[PDB]
């Protein structure tokens, strides 16, 4: 993730620059490819004290509070002050409802502090993995939440091509409306190679006090380009408990073969089950 | 004859090499009634790497009875997905005995040079000794 | 709509026929002299009862050619943008937002300051016929004076037969603003039911409607849209780094060409350069895609 | 109208007789024709004391209101008393006006007044203009109100062939249940001529103040027989502003040659637009 | 029954065979004498826990069968005519208007005062239980009487499942009344479930069904019956005319043959004359549309 | 019914010997096979004193309470405290609502007070007729309510082999998911046979106090096996009637012919209303 | 589970290979070799953040699978199975009932008084993090030990998206048990949605399950398995009939046969034999069918 991460890094610029506007981020690739670390990367690099905010598109239908009550706290959440967010204040001054006249005391407070060249308002930013997964009306609460001067920086993520917007019958790229479509920076996030795949399998091997040959790790990375990265991570563990079983000091292509021979990857198993329910019928 | 048909997908496959585990002569007739052409289109990515040396062996069986249909099944063993990492899976016992093979069966005086050099084609890749 | 910044009339002659170059317009000479009748028919009040509706591709300047009438009608009558998607709102009704937006477009000066009349219906808070009731004998007294606005309606297939239905009603109110639809889809199903129409209109509201047709853009004024655009950001830009922002607008859109810009701007900026070059915009698209290629993409994928 | 205004007669003639008890009247023309221009003439000819309840189908359905209590606000107020209607005797004697214990009140009171000759009845006219749009239970209560003796004369119009109606998967005609497509007498409207373009075109000029030559006029009864009359209509105030903007007086023919290049009709541009959308797929 | 007022009863001889002409009916002789049967087969309570079912094709003389039945049964025996359509209801709920037309149809006779069943809840009012026990106890008394009467629903198919399961289990009450359905369409899944089943009729339902068939009219006997609306409706009428409604009858419906009389009257007056003539039936053909040709017409042009 | 009440006989051993525990037991097969009549004579073949309970079917969904609250009540009829049952001294104890208290102080009842001919209690057999129609969420509730302790002997009934299950989208055999079809005991009914059918005729004829000669009787039992027995069911009153207005004394072959003639039957009706709505529509 | 009693564990040796024939298990040695390397990853705390798939044909000792990995852990480790309809009782929100089998698996010993997470809710009923918190600082203060049970989840697929988001939110907590889903279908729609997917679940939760295949048996592991059934059952069978209950196993399915054993013993004592013969498997499966031929039978006529 190079080119990603470059995307991002030029919006870090936009952003430091004021040029965003009322323009917001979406990351658009395969699952599991870094999303959640580039926007983590990309909140940290505005700065560390700033304040950052995660929702699953699916969250919001808890069902414990409403969707848009839910993408309230979470916008509010992403907005700091210095420390305390906005969410934070609403909780000293309490769910119920967010009355208008915090929004004046912060105002008014914050105003005054920076008279005296105290503290300030931050904007932070906002992570929504699954946007597709949004309804129709979250679209049009998150237009008008970023129509607020004191909306944060908003990163949506998607791993959906084109489909049907939630809740209507409209198709359109990514499951978003065309309005907010034609204001999105779409970065796009590349699958990972031979040599990325070796390298996150190191460190992880690393992270787990495992100790593998040059052969196994090979084998290793063909496994994790051929039935992606993380099922190689789960055949780390898997083997290095099946080398431990065999009291040994280091695991080996054995290890490996049988531990693939046993755990399954989803394109078998789902391969396995289809010719099952093709015999059955 | 009832017992040995076409499998129709690796579901079938497994599901008749399980039953006939124990028995060599039913699976190596048991090569006999399925197209190699058709083995891609079975294995689709359903294939271990005991399966493919227990596959291999079996062939080795009926080598010399069919020696074309042989090099074509070994060829299309190569048509099967996940082919590169099923070979590097291999233990170094499966190595020994698959170089014990080449020398034995599929290296033999007795087979053609025009099936052997096919064979030996497959075979640079197949054991990847280095 | 800092997009629109550059607009700032519709730049026709006493005559009324356009000008080439003129008003930030550049180009789209058929719907700007359209345009210009309708501001002539709006001046006097031969438009009551009846809309407007901008047909064609997007990109096409439809949202240009409705801030340039809104600009056009006087100083600063009011411009009140949105979509249809905008409408479904889960905190408040279809045609809450419907009426708000509806209510923002109008506008009434009094002796002299300017209001919108939301703030009447939200400050003053049955209610729109009582306050419909106090501008009326406001405005009979001669004392205010009225300044009707554009509500832009984007995406008009978005909305359904309840929105279209309440529109045909509100349109015949006395002081209405200039509805100006918005369309790109050539025949669809109206939501809610099973009907084709054109433009995802029903046929009841379609016969109040002046459609205008605007064309898509030749490569020269795709250019000097692009030019026009980066100048207005103070940005300094190559002629072949303008036929690279063309070719990629024709390719894409023109949306995507001009929001490039910006992220070109701050490329160059990196690596110590204050003129924008073709290898900066080389980079910029081949990092940022489009919508429609981004979901290409994903579907290979 | 030639044939729909004769048939609009012998109904007239038919109800002035009363000989419609248990039956109801359909307009089932094209959209444009002189509906509500039929239902206004009943209802004069009918008399000018006899009230007019205009309703369109999509109007009851707003959220303020129920769908019941809007047809029967509109069911009461077709019946006038003396002038007062009974939706005004209930804004009286107190949709907004929800209110069944007096309504009850009501009805026996003016049921006394009729008996003892104090205070006559008169039924109205009550006009439906887009009936398909109701649902299977607004029909229901349609079927249920007219059993009433006090009942007014029902007229409903649409535009639609066979259709499904709202609410049930069963197709009809004209989106009406059976058993009041068997009641209802059905008048159906007639396309306007060349004769009657060229009329309603003189009079439509002659009520905007707009001259016109002949040759213009003839060119624009073409277009309005081409295209639509109601697109006539806008050309007519386009061509007059043209016109005006040239400082001409009478409107010439290439004004509306200028116009029909500048405005289009609703085919040109769907057909327009639907070649771009064709190309852009 | 506005429509059906000259049918007087089966019009059945001592035999149980029907006559050619009596009674009010011409023509019919299979389901008239069917009538007969199932009317011999109520007055000795045979049919308690069944119920009768009409199949046939529009304008069969169904609806004048069951009223047919209805006045067979007894001089003062009430007739409750309903549709499908009007069981679903945005005020009411569906299984209510359902056993409150269900319970309007049980007549009463008290010793000498006739009230209908439903007549006792509305005043006494949901608690019909009650209502069911103290009229069992008055009739056990000897002091009052029961009638059961005739619920005739047309557009059974319109009917909901709910609905259908709820009548199933309700004809088991003793003091029910013949539920006579009319259908005219065989094939049709039943409304709320995806299942198919003979007229829209679930098969728990169908279990106690006696079905009658209704046969189509040849020209003749459709002329006859045109006659007898015409002298019904003090109408005068001659051969030249009559044959052409019938033909109007045959070709759309003897529903919309016996709709157009009255009009081809008052056309008749306009032109002058007293007597309907073969001009005013072509007159009031060509104006009044049936709604088949009608929304042939509309989507057509 | 020979192998179905065979099949009853066994499960009833089943009963006896208490081996049946958490399983249920379905009757298949077409409609009116006589379900019902296995259900009852299951039901007092345990004994008389033991209650039952026919609740369900289409039944639920339309009554004043909720499904949850009749198949609690219900479930709670069939468990016998001996006799009454435990729903009616929920009924003594008052729908409203059910006291969970009745559960721990018949628990200390029948801990305190057996053996005594007090507070014994016997299991009843539940009866769940046309179980295809209950809803995935009467389902989970009947596997909620198997579990708990002194449940009722589950039967249900079915006339469908494959059908949507009633809430969600999959299929299923009989409309009922395969957590509970892999504990069901299917006993499936054959249709009734030349001497079955002729036997039923026989004992309606014996009590309806109708006399009919043998070729009246053989045609009748060719027209049940051809078309229905409860068509023939209606055919014997029906000429019964018929013969009664000749003023006979025995039932001939003319009335079955005559009847047979007047009253349709469904498949010759459905044939004659098909026959009619292909051509002339 | 009135069934699964012959279980005792996964019966494997030290080394961890699996006996052909230990603690009840009968063949199936990828599988179970697998099961106990996926208990010793539950030993080892490795599991937290992940759960179990068992892919596999009905009747292939999936549940039986996690009951033997249930009882690898501890006597006191509890096992909850459940089914994907089990979740949407009415009276009680499904994630609610997710969350309650959830606490049900999660157990603990407190010194000895086994409890489970559900109970401590139950004795002090929501509210669930100061539970959390306490049961945290009970085993940080070591007077109560921790055992996470197997949480049995088969026919995943009937769950939907609001149940697979919780999951995926739940499994994140320290204190969960081991989700073993369990499923027997290919691709297929995740319910709430319209994409298929791999066996009915979401990407998201696919991303941390670790899977594990059971293949379906011979002849003579069915019969093996059958034996021990009956031996468990204290039925006394001989070869003869247990080869004909494998013959129907194997066409049907194996808990059919299983379940069969019952009711022949039955037959066999209304028969005066305690030993079941063959003509009683005759007897008994001629009676009793599956629920596919009877579902076969029924789709006919
Ligand atoms: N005629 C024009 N002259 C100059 N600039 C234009 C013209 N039309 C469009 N633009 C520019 O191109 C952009 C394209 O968007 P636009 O066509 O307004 O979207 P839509 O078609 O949805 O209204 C606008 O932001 C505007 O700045
Ligand atoms: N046999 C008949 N004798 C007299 N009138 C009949 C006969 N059959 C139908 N009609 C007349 O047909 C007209 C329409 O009613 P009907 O045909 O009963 O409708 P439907 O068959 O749709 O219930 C009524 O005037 C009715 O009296
Ligand atoms: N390895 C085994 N040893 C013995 N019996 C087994 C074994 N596997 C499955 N069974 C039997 O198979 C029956 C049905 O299979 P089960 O374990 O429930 O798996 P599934 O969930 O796929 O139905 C169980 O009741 C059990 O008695």
């Amino acid at each position: 993730q190079v080119k990603a991460r470059k995307a991002a890094g030029v919006i870090l610029q936009m952003i430091r620059e004021g040029k965003i506007a009322g323009r917001a981020i979406l990351i658009a690739g395969q699952p599991g490819t870094g999303k959640t670390a580039i926007a983590m990367g990309m909140a940290k690099s505005l700065g560390l004290e700033t304040p950052f905010a995660m929702i699953a598109g699916s969250e919001i239908f808890s069902l414990e509070m409403s969707k848009t009550e839910a993408l309230t706290q979470s916008f509010r959440k992403a907005i700091g002050v210095r420390c305390v967010t906005l969410h934070e204040i609403d909780v000293i001054n309490s769910t119920g409802e967010i009355r208008s006249e915090v929004r004046e005391q912060i105002d008014t407070k914050v105003a005054e502090w920076r008279e005296e060249g105290k503290a300030e308002i931050v904007p932070g930013v906002l992570f929504i993995d699954e946007v597709h997964m949004l309804d129709i009306e979250c679209f049009s609460f998150l237009n008008r939440a970023l129509e607020n001067e004191m909306s944060p920086i908003l990163v949506v993520a998607t791993n959906r091509g084109v489909t049907t917007i939630r809740g209507t019958n409209q198709k359109s790229p990514h499951g978003i409306p065309i309005d907010l479509l034609d204001r999105l920076l779409i970065i796009t996030t590349q699958p990972y190679t031979d040599d990325d795949i070796r390298k996150i399998l190191e460190i992880r091997c690393q992270e787990e006090d495992v100790e593998m040959n040059e052969e196994a790790k090979q084998l290793l990375t063909l496994i994790g380009r051929d039935t992606s990265l993380r099922y190689a991570i789960h055949l780390i563990t898997a083997a290095a408990l099946s080398c431990q079983k065999r009291k040994g000091k280091v695991v080996e292509v054995e290890d490996i073969q049988r531990v693939y021979r046993l755990f399954l990857d989803v394109r078998r198993s789902m391969q396995y089950l289809v010719e099952y329910q093709s015999q059955y019928m | 004859s009832k017992n040995i048909k076409t499998p129709k997908s690796a579901y079938e496959f497994e599901n008749s090499w399980r039953s006939f585990s124990g028995d060599s002569a039913l699976r190596s007739q048991l090569l006999k009634v399925t197209t190699p052409s058709s083995l891609p289109q079975i294995f689709k990515n359903a294939l271990t790497s005991p399966v493919l040396v227990d596959i291999i062996k079996c062939v080795a069986s009926f080598f010399t009875e069919d020696m074309d249909l042989a090099v074509k099944y070994i060829e299309n063993l190569t048509k099967v997905p996940r082919f590169n990492m099923l070979v590097m899976c291999l233990t170094s016992t499966e190595k020994n005995e698959l170089l014990k093979i080449w020398e034995d069966v599929f290296c033999n005086k007795a087979t053609p040079m025009e099936y052997a050099e096919v064979l030996d084609k497959l075979r640079s890749r197949y054991c990847l000794k280095q | 709509i800092a997009t629109h910044t550059h607009i700032k009339g519709l730049g026709l002659e006493p005559t009324g026929i356009p000008i080439k170059l003129a008003a930030g317009f550049v180009g789209q000479l058929e719907a700007r002299e359209a345009a210009g009748l309708v501001v002539d028919m709006i001046k006097q009040k031969k438009m009551a009862g009846k809309a407007l509706l901008l047909a064609g591709p997007p990109g096409t300047g439809k949202t240009a050619l409705a801030l340039g009438i809104s600009q056009e009608l006087g100083s600063k009558v009011p411009f009140c943008p949105m979509v249809g998607s905008e409408v479904y709102s889960s905190e408040v009704k279809k045609t809450e937002v419907l009426m708000e937006n509806f209510r923002r477009a109008i506008g009434l000066r009094i002796k002299v300051q300017d209001v919108t009349l939301q703030d009447l219906d939200a400050a003053n808070a049955k209610l729109r016929q009582e306050i419909n009731k106090v501008v009326n004998r406001y405005i009979d007294e001669g004392v205010a004076e009225l300044v009707p606005g554009v509500l832009f309606i984007d995406e008009v297939h978005m909305l359904d037969m309840e929105c279209f239905s309440y529109l045909n009603r509100a349109l015949e109110s006395s002081l209405s603003p200039i509805v100006i639809f918005a369309t790109n889809r050539g025949v669809c199903n109206v939501r809610g039911t099973d009907m084709p129409s054109p433009h995802g209109v029903p046929i009841d509201l379609l016969d109040r409607l002046v459609i205008i047709r605007t064309q898509i853009y030749d490569p020269s004024e795709m250019i000097q849209i692009i030019a026009i655009r980066a100048q207005v950001e103070e940005l300094t830009v190559d002629e072949e780094c303008l036929v690279l922002l063309g070719e990629i607008g024709q390719r894409t859109s023109l949306r995507h060409a001009v929001q490039l810009l910006s992220p070109a701007s701050i490329v160059a900026k990196m690596n110590g350069r204050d003129n924008i070059c073709k290898a900066d915009i080389e980079e910029v698209t081949s990092l940022y895609l489009d919508a429609k290629s981004s979901a290409k993409l994903l579907h290979e994928q």
